[PDB]
RNA sequence: CUCUGGCAUGUUGGAACAAUGUAGGUAAGGGAAGUCGGCAAGCCGGAUCCGUAACUUCGGGAUAAGGAUUGGCUCUAAGGGCUGGGUCGGUCGCGGCCGGCGCCUAGCAGCCGACUUAGAACUGGUGCGGAC
RNA sequence: UACCUGGUUGAUCCUGCCAGUAGCAUAUGCUUGUCUCAAAGAUUAAGCCAUGCAUGUCUAAGUACGCACGGCCGGUACAGUGAAACUGCGAAUGGCUCAUUAAAUCAGUUAUGGUUCCUUUGGUCGCUCGCCACUUGGAUAACUGUGGUAAUUCUAGAGCUAAUACAUGCCGACGGGCGCUGACCCCCUUCGCGGGGGGGAUGCGUGCAUUUAUCAGUGGUGACUCUAGAUAACCUCGGGCCGAUCGCACGCCCCCCGUGGCGGCGACGACCCAUUCGAACGUCUGCCCUAUCAACUUUCGAUGGUAGUCGCCGUGCCUACCAUGGUGACCACGGGUGACGGGGAAUCAGGGUUCGAUUCCGGAGAGGGAGCCUGAGAAACGGCUACCACAUCCAAGGAAGGCAGCA
RNA sequence: UAGCGUAUAUUAAAGUUGCUGCAGUUAAAAAGCUCGUAGUUGGAUCUUGGGAGCGGGCGUCCCCGCCCUCUCGGCGGGGCCCGAAGCGUUUACUUUGAAAAAAUUAGAGUGUUCAAAGCAGGCCCGAGCCGCCUGGAUACCGCAGCUAGGAAUAAUGGAAUAGGA
RNA sequence: CGCCGGGCAGCUUCCGGGAAACCAAAGUCUUUGGGUUCCGGGGGGAGUAUGGUUGCAAAGCUGAAACUUAAAGGAAUUGACGG
RNA sequence: CGUCGCUACUACCGAUUGGAUGGUUUAGUGAGGCCCUCGGAUCGGCCCCGCCGGGGUGCCCUGGCGGAGCGCUG
């Protein structure tokens, strides 16, 4: 099939390489698994050594991490929006382990409001009457409101990450290898790098 | 070749096995165990060539199966099982239990030994590390591992197992000063006082001992095994104290000794 | 420039550049950390690698490589490629039946980090052995010599 | 093919749609077996990217030979021209005279305008130099 | 034993080759009484093969309701030996040959902190709080019975029957603890407030392994982005582990009692760690002849960079975007080889010159290519699939091939 | 001499492929001449001389000791002591050590009935010997790589607009 | 009339060499190594065939093999012969 | 010594788009395998839910016959 052997190749030199074996198969390679978004679909494959590995061929849920609030939640894929490696692969809408996407900012909101006591992608207020009046007020105690006081002043959010809040979308980085563990994990871009990336996304369109 | 080779050649086989060619082609493939095939010594020959106590392949698994041999106190059915270095091999039919120790030739010799010296061993730890729950663990040349290593114990040091439970009895550190035998090389099966260790980072450190006589040499770290505190063994030598002689003193040792049987 | 001329995003994996910057620490840009290891063996790390900003995978003190094996050395010959140079190793081989020698020389591709910022073609080049790098790298420069050189008219 | 301008089909019309002609097409399978002779017809053909032999007067041969591509739609990239770059009432002809009063100098800011090339995605019953 | 001798001339000194001389290594001729070893279809044809064999295997300890025998000792699950068959393991070793192969293989050296590993050995396996458990489900074998085909180790329909096969799934340890959430209450500096601390009702995860992200710095290296801790979670329905297994003697508790709870020796089986056997790709140096091969590689990866895909992992191994690089008279590239490489063999002043198909190690192949299934390990050929070349039987509808294994 | 002849490959002979070690006026042969990059090869010169008992006998023979620095010396304050760090270049070279499979080669032992071989074997038994003593060495293994000594020969450097110690 | 150095040479010599003719180089060579180029390997076939390259051509440079042969050659010696 | 004349042998040039056998490749067709996306010939479970038996007391324990949901599903 696909081979991973490096005599195929001409060496240093230029020179062409006769090749002293036959295909080995240990020396194999695999078709891509080119990750899509959708329903969980998963495929083990039988590999070297009797262990297994996990094709990702379609995936809908991610474990991400939001890193600077220790704050890991499972949320669900929007769509890919940016791929560093071959712009084909955005608009196939294919998961690799350095693609940028868009996650569902739910679960991210929900440990803010539980946690914080502070609005997070809230507008006028009074939209989610049977849950969000007990969860700001929640008539504790002296010691409790003394605990929730003490992470307000430093409950301060970046411009950029409260937008995407509102948005209810946060642009976040892959970590994880689909198609190796079957997994789609990542990190939430922050700093920097969100802002570099930003004017990636800014040339690429508009 | 496709996959993992089952089979050994006569010539092939190490040389302190003492195999001759004409018997046969093969040659004991020692079974995978505790120590490298190439530092071993088969069951089958240490009944066989070396003790005589059976004459073929068939009449040396007869005992096995019969159950007599227990290496370190643990009855082994297999007739390939690799003994290695500094075992006990005990058949207590007879009583008789055995260390298998170089001799001064870098070859395993037959030494007996007494049934209350047979219930220990000495090891060379090969490597100390920390696993799950931060229990410690340490590792020794004969593969076997221990939970729950005393601290002082870091790695090439020796430590005093014990047969049945499998346990520390106690442990020797290696330092200038202490006894070692030489377990690998030109110098295998030498006994000295360690006198200096030449540390080559990136690469393997050199150990130079001297041993009774004066006569120094060096040789690899992972060669050197320590047997002994200061210059009293922990345990009981082969015939020769582990000394090393040049062919002109055995020559006439040979003859002195031929010249008082005469 | 800077450190940012690719679509991917330059940074070193194990640093986080992210730190939670709000009133209690003063947000003038606070400058991240530079992971850096010494890579024994008793070669010293540059303070360009240490005070730097440059970002490489590949390099011995700031990346995800180890150097171990064997340590070579040569003259560089070419240095038009990037953050890589071509050294030669130029070596005697020996003729049992004319009891003499002849020159031969090897051209080794190894991979030069932006620490060593004044490198020269000529100049005396120590590497160390590593992981393949790429195709026909497998060394990394740890020490660069001058050739009696250090002054330009 | 069309506009301005011109014309009434070239010294007759009508009805039919036989043969034989004259002019033009198509033809299964075969592929020059036809014939003095491939006559006649047919094949090829534009452009882009490759790739081109013998021989040679070294200029050529050469569009040698041979091969791939070509539509529509939606974008992307490159290829230019114009002006303006001031640190300030220290004053008065919300603007004009000199100057203590300044560092674009890796160049920006705005406006304007041709065709051409390259790359990509999508798309059609594989059709695209669609006729010429 | 560091050796020469005849031949050009009428004769002589030379150059110079021819011839002689000795060994070994293939054939061949003539001859051959004994005895000990001992090569042996490599050379041309890695050409083609009839036939026969060369890989199968059970202990007390996975499954016996074959009468195919048999103790029955006779009122009882199975005495025992056990053919057949399911399950497991092996069949990837060995053996043969040297066609391919010229920095390729291979040899020494070194690395894998860049990987996987059946099995052996040693760890680990009540660490996890969560009306079958005194044992759960549906079949399939062999077996009886209906046959079809000219034929093959071809087999269908029908009916049972098992498991350490194939699935499901508890109790138990298990009292709780930890970290979050904290209903509230209490001791309080007490005062008209804060308060310094406790217990905690209610919900959330608690172990190992896997995948991320973050914090600090129990052991270890020469050097970790090492190991070990801490937090937030994920944990893939062709979905990880947390024993629904089998023999050997049989003994202990009897208060609750009198029918249950305990118990030793194993054997098999396991997620993970280490060990062993290894394997795979890498580092440095090293190869015959040829320039009537001087410039090659780069459109189809050539040289590097960034990010990915795949792989067991490190790498242009492949992809996208970039830079134009890389190797050569210190012989690149190309061609030839009547080249498998080496340990070694012959000749023997010293130096060298030839030979190494051949029993040891490494490699490669099984008529030529190619692609795969199973398995830890195969791109397997005494495994399969397709094409090419030969070639077998046919009732012409089909079926079956691989002696470079021993003869 | 139970072996000998022949053919052919190869080795010595062949100092007729010549590095050791050949030739080039006339035998075969130095380019018509010069320049010239690779290649090869390159003048001299930098520590010598003097010492202390051990000493190839100050026994004026000379085993020969030769009459680098700084850090805890592991036997925050003992002289009874000797380990942590670098070289006031980089190499080549030479010596030592480590690691270098076996078989084969050389070579130790061993009456195989001698030998090629092989790795065995020898001693007493008065018969209870109700078994003792051994061997299964060693050398060599190029070149490359590792370690520690020496620093003669050879190459490479330092301070010159002083951006010198 | 001398001396020095660089030249073209000459005479002589048992320096030494060489097969000798002869050579102060053709010496310092089995007592064999100052440095470094080119180049020969019995005689013919043959400086031929073929390939490449140069040239307007004539030709130049590079350059085999099959086959054939026991000598071909060098220097000296004696004789014989010479228009 | 050379031409010419005769006989053998060995290479060479040579029309023949000479022929054959290997090797590497541009272009085109392309078996078979592997993967992916569909596909669903069939084989089972639950929902039973037409009956009857019913049971702690038509409020069924369910043991069966059996329509079948003509659904949810492997
Ligand atoms: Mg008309
Ligand atoms: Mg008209
Ligand atoms: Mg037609
Ligand atoms: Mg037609
Ligand atoms: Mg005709
Ligand atoms: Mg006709
Ligand atoms: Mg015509
Ligand atoms: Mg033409
Ligand atoms: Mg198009
Ligand atoms: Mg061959
Ligand atoms: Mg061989
Ligand atoms: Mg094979
Ligand atoms: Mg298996
Ligand atoms: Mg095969
Ligand atoms: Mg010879
Ligand atoms: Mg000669
Ligand atoms: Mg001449
Ligand atoms: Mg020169
Ligand atoms: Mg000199
Ligand atoms: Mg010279
Ligand atoms: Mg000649």
């Amino acid at each position: 099939g696909i081979s991973r052997d490096n005599w195929h190749k001409r060496r240093k030199t230029g020179g062409k390489r006769k090749p002293y074996h036959k295909k080995r198969k240990y020396e194999l390679g695999r078709p891509a698994a080119n990750t899509k978004i959708g329903p969980r679909r998963i495929h083990t494959v039988r590999v070297r050594g009797g262990n297994k590995k996990y094709r990702a061929l379609r995936l809908d849920v991610g474990n991400f991490s939001w890193g600077s609030e220790c704050c890991t939640r499972k949320t669900r894929i929007i769509d890919v929006v940016y791929n560093a490696s071959n712009n084909e692969l955005v608009r196939t809408k294919t998961l690799v382990k350095n693609c940028i996407v868009l996650i569902d900012s739910t679960p991210y909101r929900q440990w803010y409001e539980s946690h914080y006591a502070l609005p997070l992608g809230r507008k006028k207020g009074a939209k989610l009457t049977p849950e969000e009046e007990e969860i700001l007020n929640k008539k504790r105690s002296k010691k409790i409101q003394k605990k929730y006081d003490e992470r307000k002043k430093n409950a301060k959010i970046s411009s950029l990450l409260e937008e995407q809040f509102q948005q209810g979308k946060l642009l976040a980085c892959i970590a994880s290898r689909p198609g190796q563990c079957g997994r789609a994990d990542g990190y939430v871009l922050e700093g920097k790098e969100l802002e570099f990336y930003l004017r990636k996304i800014k040339a690429r369109k508009g | 070749a496709r996959g993992p080779k089952k089979h050994l050649k006569r010539v092939a086989a190490p040389k302190h096995w003492m195999l001759d060619k004409l018997t046969g082609v093969f040659a004991p493939r020692p079974s995978t165990g505790p120590h490298k095939l190439r530092e071993c010594l088969p069951l089958i020959i240490f009944l066989r060539n070396r003790l005589k106590y059976a004459l073929t392949g068939d009449e040396v698994k007869k005992i096995c199966m019969q159950r007599f041999i227990k290496i370190d106190g643990k009855v082994r059915t297999d007739i390939t099982y690799p003994a290695g270095f500094m075992d006990v091999i005990s058949i207590d039919k007879t009583g008789e239990n055995f260390r298998l120790i170089y001799d001064t030739k870098g070859r395993f010799a037959v030494h007996r030994i007494t049934p209350e010296e047979a219930k220990y061993k000495l090891c060379k730890v090969r490597k100390i590390f920390v696993g799950t729950k931060g229990i410690p663990h340490l590792v020794t040349h004969d593969a076997r591992t221990i939970r729950y290593p005393d601290p002082l114990i870091k790695v090439n040091d020796t430590i005093q197992i014990d047969l049945e439970t499998g346990k520390i009895t106690d442990f020797i550190k290696f330092d200038t000063g202490n006894l070692c035998m030489v377990t690998g090389g030109a110098n295998l099966g030498r006994i000295g006082v360690i006198t200096n260790r030449e540390r080559h980072p990136g690469s393997f450190d050199v150990v130079h001992v001297k041993d009774a006589n004066g006569n120094s040499f060096a040789t690899r770290l992972s060669n050197i095994f320590v047997i002994g505190k200061g210059n009293k063994p922990w345990i009981s030598l082969p015939r020769g104290k582990g000394i090393r002689l040049t062919i002109a003193e055995e020559r006439d040792k040979r003859l002195a000794a031929k010249q008082s049987s005469g | 420039a800077d450190i940012q001329t690719e679509r991917a995003y330059q940074k070193q994996p194990t640093i986080f550049q992210n730190k939670k910057r709000v009133l209690l620490g003063e947000t003038g840009k606070e400058k991240l950390p530079r992971y850096y290891k010494n890579i024994g063996l008793g070669f010293k790390t540059p303070k360009e690698a240490i005070e730097g900003t440059y970002i490489d995978k590949k390099c011995p003190f700031t990346g995800n490589v180890s150097i171990r094996g064997r340590i070579l050395s040569g003259v560089v010959t070419k240095m038009k490629m990037q953050r890589t140079i071509v050294i030669r190793r130029d070596y005697l081989h020996y003729i049992r039946k004319y009891n003499r020698f002849e020159k031969r020389h090897k051209n080794m591709s190894v991979h030069l980090s932006p620490c060593f910022r004044d490198v020269q073609i000529g100049d005396i080049v120590t590497v160390g052995e590593c992981r393949p790098l790429s195709k026909t790298v497998r060394f990394n420069v740890l020490k660069v010599t001058k050739a009696a050189g250090t002054k330009k008219q």
